[PDB]
DNA sequence: GGTCAGAAAATCGGTTGTGGTCAGCTGCTGCCACCGGTTAACCTC
């Protein structure tokens, strides 16, 4: 329980579009994934301007920097 | 001295209950007999057959008109038709008219 | 001794393209579970 509000508060450090593409990327608000261009289309741009997207923000939150409260969540 | 383990088959998650963004459902209605409803709520996206088990005791058919096929059912072991596939017409026909004729001769004196 | 103009970045975003890879789908491939017919073993008409 104390991991997923950790991950909610994380998820809400980053800014609506990213964090909406990785709500849908991993069912965090449903429980259900979406395809990339399906995302793509529920938020208007291509698929591959998202997978660009999500790369870079994926790897934002692999930093440290934001890696530190859930460092030894394992 | 003797303690063991074990467990019941099956495993246990952790979840939380959210009671807002399910997913979609359709209501379906079916009827057995005598007059039954059993309302049966399944996923908006479902294919809904025309009957259904229900706690009646019976498999309640659909509240629709729509299905009503009746079609197959039979008993396929009958009495009678073991007969047949063992015993001819004639010799069947034979003994009931002989024994027609014993109690005719019988009840008649 | 100012002055539009061009070249060349980067930056978000399409595009194409294409290549592959895999989820799955599904008709053969073949083996595996009841079903019962038959075939040599027991009791004495």
């Amino acid at each position: 329980t104390l991991l997923q509000d950790q991950l909610q508060s994380v998820l809400d450090t980053l800014s609506e579009r990213e964090a909406g593409v990785v709500r849908l990327r991993f069912g965090l608000t449903d429980g259900q994934p979406r395809t990339l261009d399906e995302i793509g289309q529920v938020y208007g741009v291509t698929r591959e301007r998202i997978r660009q997207i999500e790369s870079k923000t994926m790897s934002k939150l692999r930093h440290p920097s934001r890696s530190q409260v859930l460092r030894d969540y394992l | 001295d003797r303690v063991l383990r074990g467990s019941r088959l099956g495993a246990v998650s952790y979840e939380t209950d959210r009671n807002h963004d399910l997913a979609p459902r359709q209501i379906a209605r079916y009827r057995t007999d005598n007059g039954e409803e059993f309302e049966v709520p399944f996923a908006d996206d479902a294919e809904i057959p025309g009957t259904w088990l229900c706690r009646n005791g019976m498999e309640g058919t659909l509240i629709e008109g729509d299905l009503p096929e009746p079609k197959k059912v039979k008993p396929p072991r009958t009495h009678w038709d073991m007969l047949l596939e063992r015993r001819s017409i004639e010799e069947l026909e034979e003994l009931l008219k002989e024994r027609l004729e014993l109690i005719r001769s019988r009840r008649r004196g």
